[PDB]
RNA sequence: AAACCAUAGUUAUGACGAUUGCUCUUUCCCGUGCUGGAUCGAGUAACCCAAUGGAGCUUACUAUUCUUGGUCCAUGGAUU
RNA sequence: AGUCUCCCACCAAUUCGUAUGCGGAAAACGUAAUGAGAUUUAAAAAUAAUUGUUUAAAUCAACUCAUUAAGGAGGAUGCCC
């Protein structure tokens, strides 16, 4: 395998994985969400390339693995509620009933 | 070192019966050894998060499979009792008369157009399917396909040890290690198909319609699809026996 | 000297070992056999299979995992009746890990009895056992040093 | 199903040019084999390992299955495969099997020495191990090596067609075949006929009688000629055409278009298979329900 | 309460791949016997020559030879080995074993030579079982 | 799975074929007149060649090829005319029949080849040969009286 | 200078003949059925072989190249 | 069969004086109840022995590791009663 064609194959595979991690089932089906999340992370671990922390912070859920999304393609919302602080800022979802809170 | 050797030869001709053997079979050691024989915190956090997400997703997939398997049976029995053959009729009927049982059933009509095209475009750009077909490379394309990802792919069972598994087409939702998960449709069939890989032959066709109507005829083999590299290369392969493939030639 | 030093250990050379000592071997053979020393036949007989044995390994032994784990427990770390047996097994495991070679080879590195302070623990647990209200003259007093008493049941 | 994998080609070195009489005799013997009855025939091309191999690809295969054999097959009705036997005696440095294995289909060996035999059994990626039944055996064949090689792949080949050559050769042929059958535990045995003319060919029953007189049972002979021959053909076809047994470019819809069976359809200058669209997403999954 | 194998039939046929020579040169019944004796003597010694066999229904390159059940292997191994050289034709001849039978039930044509052979062996089979 | 060998012990006996000389009728006299001696022109490659010729002449081509794979003369001396030939366990009867069918030597006529003991080991063959040699001396000592 | 000792003992366990039993298939019978009976046949395998004795573990075996018991949120057909 | 382990002399004790889940003289030995784990791990892989494939990675099944000392008495709960 040539290195120039291997790099391109790598970016193509990463693009395809992130694209499949999006549209209908990774949003709706929490099972497939977690599955494709695990697959993408096992694929990025094998290449040993660091991931951008800016997105790594608020990337996905930790209980099921759906994209944290509040309310050209009308889709499902990931996060149903996002309160103020009320003591401290938190975010909740629909797919499961757990919530993740961060401190200012 | 002739004399002491001759003396120990005369020494062996007393104990042993053939004195010249230990030197030829190398049984007289010249030497004998005398020695007693002799930024971490976020890493932990993300590893725990990934382990938890994996452990949850496994149970979620299991429960989804169980729910689908029960709902297919229930809806099929209700349809058979309900005097209903068509799918467009049963779907609307269970919509108006069974609200909850409809949120669990899947909708293949939306499972086709998203998955098929997003996989076809990716495979077309990966294998470099161009308007012209004079820029191909067979071995390199085979290596890429062995390294390629098959999540969200359409595969057809063309040959199998069981005479009933053949001819099944479906789009996969997850790639397991022993079983193969797809979804099939009929007039009233919406079965989630779990098919064994030990002794089956699959195939996938890529449509090419630049000017003419052409398609590539590719195929995979489950028996040896378990010991392949994933997403990369550089893994020591072993010749297994190349003998348990008799069903391929038999029929 | 028939032996030599090395970077690894001390090795023995058979060649000089028997070449230097030849007249002694001749004298021994003439002292053992007087009429058959000049002859050349087979004198010594093969070993009987009944007396033949088998060869073991060159290692010491392998400790069980349970005893090793309990030794690790004890080394790293009014009284009820079970706390008596606990302390007794604790001193037994300390003595084992101290003397036993297999346990030592199964112990983790950078761990010795001095750092673990076995002696003070032994003393404290022996103080506990002597506080455990032992009734020695109720057990019995025997006659010899090796355990040998009489087990005779009259009408029972 | 009968397979004959040892049809010799009238050429040993690339310096030779084959005349028309030899290819006509080969045509006659192929027609003879088709007359009485046969299913698969793979011709052999023997060459030596010591001399330099030409640095070409489109000149390494002097068989031309498409031009003459492709012209006769539509009238005959069978398929032909190209096989090469590497006769290796000493471990010389000339070794470029990565090209010959990919250009040919089946690669066999003919060792003369013990070191060459060991290296071909362990490291050399080959398909069949043939011994010189004309000459004597190199040394005493052991059991464990042959059994581990059979479990690992490569099997032994017995050439009963050589015994029809000379008078003194039959004794050495039998002395080698009996030793091979005794040392191979009668597991990995494939039989072939090394005849250069249709005059030394026989029927399946004659082969069965000869082999059962040699010492191997008849049912095992039929089993090895039926399934062990198809499997050793499939091995050499898939290791070259496909990848290391993971992805195959051949798709068997029914029971006739198989990677070893379908030879005129599958392209060879490349590995593509241009077929019209027969699988879309709107068709019913259940084949019993799917109707056109 | 069993059956004793008297002999076994063997369907032989001289198969030479030259019609220009086959239509010209003729083959009679003594040629077959001479070829058999020569094959036995070239492949074996007296052991092969002492094989009991007869000739039944000799035709143009077609013959039926009965060989004892004890030396069926010795017969079938020498048949598939020898090739005639300079016996009666400049073109070498070889024989191909069509089929074998041990119960006299075999199918070629609608002739009656098989029928009278079966007559004789019927009045002899009942005789051998009765005696 | 295991190479099974089988050795054959054979002896050369010369019958007193002489009708002009009357003979004594007893045990040891005929034992001595039958075990007189072997001629000078006697060797191992000369007996192996003769038995190979006889085997090829009586059995045939394949019959000699199957037996000549492990056909060797291990021990033989012309002083007593006792030889030990190695062969396989499958073709042992063929080798015995060839020894029986031995007509004559190329230069020496009027001799018989007698197979005495056959077994799959050389130790028991040597033991039986020693027993036979010891038994031979008994009738000799008895008749010398 | 021997300790020499095996209900195989030092790489021997050979040559065939006969009888019973087991698997499936071919047919008959009483009462559906029976570890039912009787013919017409095939098969009785594969892995492999001791060299002083015993126990534990792992690894090879049984596809017209003998068999047996159970299990399966494996699929295929039918009834409720 | 196998480059695996151990017994085939004792030692009121520098001699594994080891009452440690059960059986066992020992075993790099069999099995039982619970919890967890997957080059992101205690440790198996894509930078002592054995095996062609050589644990798992929907659920089950299989491997590894981490705990549960023997006997008698009192109270509570569940089953026939
Ligand atoms: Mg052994
Ligand atoms: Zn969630």
């Amino acid at each position: 395998m040539n290195k120039d064609q291997a790099e391109k194959y790598q970016e193509r595979s990463l693009r395809q994985k992130y694209n499949l991690l999006h549209v209908l089932p990774t949003l709706n089906s929490r099972a497939l969400s977690g599955l494709y999340y695990k697959n993408f992370h096992n694929s990025v671990k094998r290449y040993q390339i660091m991931l951008p922390e800016q997105l790594k912070s608020g990337k996905f859920c930790s209980h099921c693995g759906c994209v944290y999304v509040p309310n050209g393609d009308s889709d499902e919302l990931g996060g149903e509620s996002m309160e103020g602080p009320k003591k401290c800022i938190q975010v909740n979802c629909l797919n499961c009933e757990k919530s993740k809170l961060f401190e200012w | 070192d002739r004399t002491q050797t001759f003396i120990k030869d005369c020494l062996f001709t007393k104990c042993l019966e053939d004195p010249e053997k230990p030197f030829n079979e190398n049984r007289f050691q010249d030497t004998l050894l005398l020695l007693p024989t002799d930024e971490s915190a976020d890493k932990q956090l993300e590893k725990r998060d990934y382990q938890r997400i994996n452990k949850n997703s496994k149970i979620a997939l299991r429960e989804y499979i169980n729910n689908c398997k029960k709902n297919t049976k229930k809806c099929l029995k209700l349809a058979y009792e309900n005097k209903i053959t068509d799918k467009e009729d049963l779907l609307h009927y269970i919509e108006e008369k069974h609200p909850t049982i409809y949120e669990s059933l899947p909708q293949y009509v939306d499972f086709v157009p998203m998955y098929k095209e997003l996989w076809i475009n990716y495979i077309k750009e990966l294998l470099n399917i161009t308007k012209n077909l004079k820029t191909f490379n067979g071995s390199l394309a085979l290596l890429k396909l062995s390294m390629a990802d098959y999540n969200g792919a359409l595969l057809r069972v063309t040959k199998s040890k069981n005479k009933t598994l053949i001819g099944l087409q479906g789009i996969v939702i997850w790639d397991s290690q022993k079983f193969f998960i797809m979804i099939v449709k009929g007039n009233i069939i919406d079965e989630i198909k779990c098919i064994p890989k030990k002794g089956t032959v699959f195939q996938f066709e890529i449509p090419i319609s630049d000017d003419d109507d052409s398609a590539l005829r590719y195929s995979i083999l489950g028996d040896r699809f378990k010991y392949r590299s994933v997403d990369r290369a550089g893994r020591k392969f072993k010749s297994r026996r190349c003998d348990d493939m008799l069903y391929y030639i038999q029929n | 000297t028939p032996s030599d030093l090395s970077e690894s250990g001390s090795k023995l050379n058979v060649d000089q070992f028997i070449s230097s000592r030849q007249f002694e071997v001749k004298q021994l053979q003439l002292a053992m056999h007087n009429s058959k020393a000049a002859s050349s036949t087979r004198i010594f007989q093969a070993l009987p299979r009944k007396l033949r044995r088998r060869t073991a390994s060159h290692n010491v032994r392998r400790i069980p995992k349970r005893m090793r784990n309990r030794a690790l427990r004890e080394m790293r770390k009014g009284l009820n009746a079970k706390q008596l047996y606990k302390a007794r097994m604790s001193i037994k495991l300390l003595r084992l890990a101290s003397k036993s070679t297999s346990m030592k080879l199964s112990m983790p590195p950078e761990v010795t009895s001095s750092n673990c302070h076995v002696r003070q623990k032994i003393k404290t647990l022996k103080r506990m056992i002597k506080e455990s209200s032992t009734a020695n003259p109720n057990i019995k007093l025997l006659n010899n040093r090796m355990g040998s008493y009489d087990c005779t049941g009259v009408n029972e | 199903m009968l397979v004959d994998l040892n049809v010799p080609w009238p050429q040993n070195s690339y310096a030779d040019k084959v005349t028309s009489q030899a290819v006509n005799n080969l045509i006659k013997t192929l027609s003879t084999l088709h007359m009485l009855g046969y299913t698969h025939i793979a011709i052999n091309f023997t060459v030596n390992h010591s001399e330099k191999f030409p640095n070409d690809v489109k000149l390494l295969n002097p068989i031309d299955i498409k031009r003459r054999f492709g012209e006769l097959m539509d009238r005959t009705g069978l398929k032909l495969y190209s096989r090469i036997t590497l006769i290796i005696d000493d471990p010389s440095k000339g070794q470029s099997l990565s090209k010959i294995s990919q250009a040919f289909d089946i690669v066999a060996a003919l060792p003369i020495s013990e070191k060459g035999l060991t290296l071909s059994t362990t490291n050399l990626d080959i398909d069949l191990l043939t011994f010189q039944y004309g000459s004597r055996l190199p040394t005493f064949l052991k059991h464990k090596s042959i059994c581990s090689c059979v479990n690992r792949g490569v099997k032994l080949e017995i050439v009963y067609g050589y015994a029809l050559r000379d008078v003194q050769a039959r004794r050495q042929f039998v002395s080698n075949v009996r030793s091979v059958i005794r040392s191979s535990r009668s597991r990995g045995i494939v039989i072939g006929s090394g005849a250069m003319s249709p005059l030394e060919c026989r029927n399946i029953l004659g082969v069965t009688s000869l082999i059962k007189n040699l010492g191997l049972p008849s049912d095992r002979c039929s089993k090895a000629m039926g399934d062990l021959a198809s499997l050793v053909l499939l091995n050499g076809r898939l290791r070259n055409k496909s990848h290391k047994q993971t992805i195959v470019t051949g798709g068997g819809s029914g029971n006739g278009d198989d990677v070893v069976n379908d030879v005129q359809g599958i392209d060879d200058v490349q590995t593509i298979k241009v077929v019209k669209r027969s699988m879309d997403a709107e068709q019913l999954g259940h084949a019993s329900k799917r109707h056109k | 309460k069993k059956t004793f194998r008297e002999w076994q039939y063997f369907k032989l046929s001289i198969t030479s791949f030259d019609q220009d020579v086959d239509d010209a040169h003729a083959i009679d019944q003594m040629t077959w016997r001479q070829w058999l004796n020569n094959a036995l003597k070239r492949s074996y010694g007296i052991f092969g020559e002492g094989v009991e066999y007869s000739f039944l229904h000799v035709d143009d390159k077609l013959a039926y030879i009965r060989v004892n059940h004890a030396d069926k292997d010795t017969f079938s191994s020498s048949i598939s080995t020898y090739i005639s050289t300079d016996e009666l034709v400049g073109s070498p001849l070889t024989v191909s074993i069509l089929q074998e039978s041990s119960s006299l039930r075999l199918l070629e044509v609608t002739d009656d030579d098989r029928l009278w052979l079966k007559k004789v062996m019927e009045e002899e089979e009942q005789d051998c079982k009765c005696i | 799975v295991r190479l099974k060998s089988r050795y054959i012990l054979f002896e050369i006996i010369f019958p007193p074929t002489d009708t002009n000389v009357e003979e004594s009728v007893s045990k040891a006299d005929i034992l001595l007149s039958h075990h007189r001696a072997s001629p000078a022109d006697v060797s191992i490659k000369s007996i192996l060649q003769e038995i190979r010729r006889s085997l090829s002449l009586n059995l045939g081509d394949y019959g000699s090829a199957k037996c000549n794979s492990l056909l060797q003369l291990k021990y033989f001396s012309n002083k007593t005319s006792t030889g030990i030939i190695r062969c396989h366990r499958e073709d042992c009867d063929l080798v015995i029949m060839a020894l029986m069918l031995m007509s004559k030597i190329g230069d020496v006529d009027g001799l018989i080849v007698n197979p005495v003991k056959v077994s799959g080991t050389i130790k028991k063959i040597e033991q039986f040969a020693m027993r036979r040699n010891s038994k031979i001396l008994n009738i000799i000592k008895c008749s010398q009286s």
